[PDB]
This record gives C-alpha cells, structure tokens and sequence, in this order.
C-alpha cells in the first residue's frame, strides 16, 4: 500500500485517521497545492497537498 | 579514512580523476535548500538565497541540499566522502524553506540567478506535479544561453501507460533522471514515462550531511547530481564542448538497460561520454 486515491477532496482529520489507521508511523506533513518539493523518498513520510478549503487536492503518496 | 561511495565508482568518475580531470574551475549551482558550507568535506564558492525569510543560503536547515551536493562534489581528501566532482565550484542556490517546500517564484528567482552568475551546469533535486509558462520559459533559457540542467525525474513509481516523470524534468530541454540501485535495477519509487532521459544510482547514497555528519538516503534526488557531477567532469576535459555536446555524449555512451520507457536511454559512463 502506497498511495491513497481513495482520499480526493476528502477533509485534513479523514486523510490522517485513514492513513494513521492505514501506516501508524507515518509523518504526515500538510503543504499547499502549487509548491515545489525536494525528491528524496522517504518511506515514512505522507505529504498532503491541500486546497484553500482544507481539502486533498492530489492523490498522497508514501514517500 | 575516506570512503568511495559505490554510484561514484558505478558511473566510472575514477577513471577520469585518474587523469587529473575532477571538474576544476566549473561551476555547478545546486538549486535547492541550501548547503552547509561549514561542512569540514564541502568547499561552497559563493550563493544567493531566494527565499524571503530564510535570507542565508549557506546554512541547510533541511539537510537536502548538502547531500545533493556532497554527490557532485565532496571534496577528494582524507575524511567522509568523494564527490563526482570533487574540484567544481559549488554554488548554493536556496529556493527552498526548512520544510523542504518552495514557490514556484524562487525556484525561477534561481534559474535566473545561475544565468546571470554565468553557471555551467544547474542541477535541480526537485519538482512538482504542474508547470508553468514562466517556469517553462526560465529553463529553455538556461540552455539558450548555455548552461546544461539536470533534474530529478520523481519518485511517483508507475501508473500504467501514463507518464509519471514531474516539472522541470518533464521538459525537453532538461535531463531528466532515474533512479537504480547498486545492481543496475529500476528502484521502486523511480518515475518513467517518454520524458525520462537517463539513469543514475539513487538508492542508499552516502553523503555529506549538516553539522559533520554523513548518512544515506533514496530518491531522484540522489540520481541527478551523479549525472550533474558528470557533465562538470566532461567540461574539465573538454572545456570547449556546448551543452549540446555534452548532453549527448552523455545519452549516446549509456549502459543499456531495459524499454526507455522504465530506463531512458540507461545508466551514464562518464569515462566513454568523455572519450567521444
Ligand atoms: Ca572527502
Ligand atoms: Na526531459
């Protein structure tokens, strides 16, 4: 399991209760739609890139 | 003592500084979150920070940027690491914040700084899922005026006959790089898709890290400067070749791998780019 299509304009609480409820360790880091990001991969990590509406706007992903 | 790490030796750098050519007088922006010039096997020739609140580009309140620069150029002594490069002239270009997030306007501010400081060669460890015209516009520029760029493919994986490669690397006028490991093989997270170009070691790199310390890490991000490493090795031997002449000695010199779907053209050999 390495991505969450599943989570599509779903809230900030219901993308980290899945996810925690998914892969208990992950760091999960809220960011912006629309911003650059380093390309390291880090297994632990779970970037979320919301709207203005706190809502995901892309599918997240491991790494 | 210091250690070779295995992509340096995988590429064949050490070939190439067995006949004095080690990147002397070339000069590599590393556009990223900045380096950590204090690092006791890092020399940093200069820099500019874009980023309005973090106004130092010389300390790495990340870490990224210092490991991407420690693979083009750790310097060739008697502690930590080695780099591709070990004799380039390492610019920091910090566009990016602590968080390892910029905007898409300092990565640009960037571009536009390596243009005008007259830089080489510009590696980008980074990216996103969207481009934009002014970005588009910023790198197309960089290679009109001459400067070869390298960036990071992505770490999205596959997703069937889609194409996952993300922005700049997605542009024709970038070098775009994968991910393999110590066996020549796809790593897991690499991204594929028409606009990959070539493939480099991006699986448990060591390199320099802040604060004196040096630590393995995964991703694109550890693939891109092997191959901006390499370009600054062909300009030290052949400081008379465009970056049309290097982009392609590198593409035409590969080790095959598998379909240029998952592979690009395959894994750099800077020692046959360099005997072109
Ligand atoms: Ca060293
Ligand atoms: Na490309």
């Amino acid at each position: 399991k390495t991505e969450w299509p599943e989570l599509v304009g779903k809230s900030v609480e219901e993308a980290k209760k899945v996810i925690l409820q998914d892969k208990p360790a992950a760091q999960i880091i809220v960011l912006p739609v629309g911003t650059i990001v380093t390309r390291s991969y880090r297994i632990d990590r779970v970037r979320l890139f919301v709207d203005r509406l706190d809502n995901i706007a892309q599918v997240p992903r491991v790494g | 003592a210091q250690s070779v790490p295995y992509g340096v030796s995988q590429i064949k750098a050490p070939a190439l500084h067995s006949q004095g050519y080690t990147g002397s007088n070339v000069k590599v922006a590393v556009i990223d979150s900045g380096i950590d010039s204090s690092h006791p096997d890092l020399k940093v020739a200069g820099g500019a920070s874009m980023v309005p609140s973090e106004t130092n580009p010389f300390q790495d309140n990340n870490s990224h940027g210092t490991h991407v620069a420690g693979t083009v150029a750790a310097l060739n002594n008697s502690i930590g690491v080695l780099g591709v490069a070990p004799s380039a002239s390492l610019y920091a270009v910090k566009v990016l914040g602590a968080d390892g997030s910029g905007q898409y306007s300092w990565i640009i501010n960037g571009i536009e700084w390596a243009i005008a400081n007259n830089m080489d060669v510009i590696n980008m460890s980074l990216g996103g899922p969207s481009g934009s015209a002014a970005l588009k516009a910023a790198v197309d520029k960089a290679v009109a005026s001459g400067v070869v760029v390298v960036a990071a493919a992505g770490n999205e994986g596959t997703s069937g006959s889609s194409s996952t490669v993300g922005y700049p690397g997605k542009y024709p006028s970038v070098i775009a790089v994968g991910a393999v490991d110590s066996s020549n093989q796809r790593a897991s997270f690499s991204s594929v898709g028409p606009e990959l170009d070539v493939m480099a070691p991006g699986v448990s790199i060591q390199s320099t890290l802040p604060g004196n310390k040096y630590g393995a890490y995964n991703g694109t991000s550890m693939a891109s400067p092997h191959v901006a490493g390499a370009a600054a090795l062909i300009l030290s031997k052949h400081p008379n070749w465009t970056n049309t002449q290097v982009r392609s000695s590198l593409e035409n010199t590969t080790t095959k791998l598998g379909d240029s779907f998952y592979y690009g053209k395959g894994l750099i050999n800077v020692q046959a780019a360099a005997q072109h």
